[PDB]
């Protein structure tokens, strides 16, 4: 019975977030970043807010998808690479 | 759009057989987004 | 349900209550409830589709208690299957 | 922004296009102007 929500408001952060994660990608020479991460990050986010039987998407549950998807692509990564990452991504 | 379409078909007296259909190769990187066009010519094409 | 619900951090009781017997392995516990969740198929005027299910690998040295999870989610599922890849199992994958 | 522009002309549906292209597949077969066959014919060897 519970199908969440998406209500726009919350589109500028993840925009920024992904322009982000975009440049630096390429930057350091790794895997590339395509818009089927962001698909991932919203569709998470749909999970975490029907934890909470919920009826509007937060963004606290945003905020704690996004960790799943940028750690799993930092941790998939060679040492050297993933040494310069874990440090860029800091703030997320 | 011009694909769906197709060439027109000949048929000549020397027994021999021009044809007419359209072939495209979609050649590049990762998350292009070229799958979900062939999975919608699938869709809108009679017979696919 | 509305009541357990209600309470901040839910989110943290739902991901220790899974495997509830392999040590640690948060990280995999999380990915395990947000599987084991969903979220939302979406057709937009019938002509584009956009999955719901998120779909986890796990890559692990051997002895790590892969299967041990494997195992648990089935018990806990309503609609699970099991099948092997080099083995003997009651369920293939291919059609026939 | 596409069940509402749906119904201003600025957009065919998916069973009324596949019906569409259907009509126009199995309706005519267009054979090409000769006042323009010389063009196709310069631009070839131009191009090799
Ligand atoms: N982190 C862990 N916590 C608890 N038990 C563990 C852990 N790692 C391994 N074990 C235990 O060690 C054994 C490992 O066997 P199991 O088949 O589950 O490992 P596996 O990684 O799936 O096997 P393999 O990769 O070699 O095929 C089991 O008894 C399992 O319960
Ligand atoms: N330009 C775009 N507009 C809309 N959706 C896009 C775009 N680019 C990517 N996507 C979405 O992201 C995913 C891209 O992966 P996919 O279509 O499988 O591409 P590829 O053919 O490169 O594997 C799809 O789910 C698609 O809907
Ligand atoms: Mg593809
Ligand atoms: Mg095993």
């Amino acid at each position: 019975k519970i199908y969440p929500k998406l209500h726009q408001m919350d589109m500028d952060k993840v925009s920024r977030v992904y322009a982000d994660l975009r440049r630096e990608s390429i930057s350091t020479g790794s895997f590339p970043i395509t818009v089927r991460h962001l698909e991932s990050i919203l569709r998470i986010a749909e999970s975490f807010a029907k934890m909470r039987l919920s009826e509007f998407v937060s963004s606290y549950d945003l905020d704690r998808a996004i960790k799943v998807v940028v750690d799993s692509f930092v941790d998939a990564q060679k040492v050297s690479v993933r040494r310069q990452l874990r440090r860029s991504f800091a703030i997320y | 759009v011009c694909l769906l379409m197709g060439g027109s078909k000949k048929i000549l007296p020397d027994g021999m057989r021009l044809r007419g259909d359209i072939n495209v190769l979609l050649l590049g990187d990762p998350g292009t987004a070229k799958s979900q066009l062939l999975k919608f010519v699938e869709k809108v094409s009679p017979i696919a | 349900f509305r009541k357990i619900s209600r309470d901040r951090g839910i989110i943290d009781k739902i991901i220790s209550s899974m495997a509830p017997s392999i040590y640690g392995h948060r990280d995999i516990k999380t990915a395990v409830a947000c599987s084991l969740f969903g979220g939302v198929p979406k057709n937009v005027n019938g002509k584009h589709s956009i999955r719901g299910d998120i779909n986890v690998l796990l890559l692990g040295d051997p002895g790590t208690a892969k299967s041990q999870i494997l195992k648990y989610v089935e018990k806990t599922a309503h609609r699970a299957v099991f099948a092997t890849g080099q083995g003997a199992s009651a369920v293939g994958l291919t059609a026939s | 922004m596409q069940n509402q522009q749906e119904e201003n002309g600025s957009e065919i549906s998916i069973e009324k296009m596949k019906r569409y292209i259907t009509y126009c597949r199995l309706k005519c077969a267009p054979r090409l102007s000769p006042q323009a066959a010389e063009k196709l014919s310069s631009n070839f060897v131009t191009i090799r």
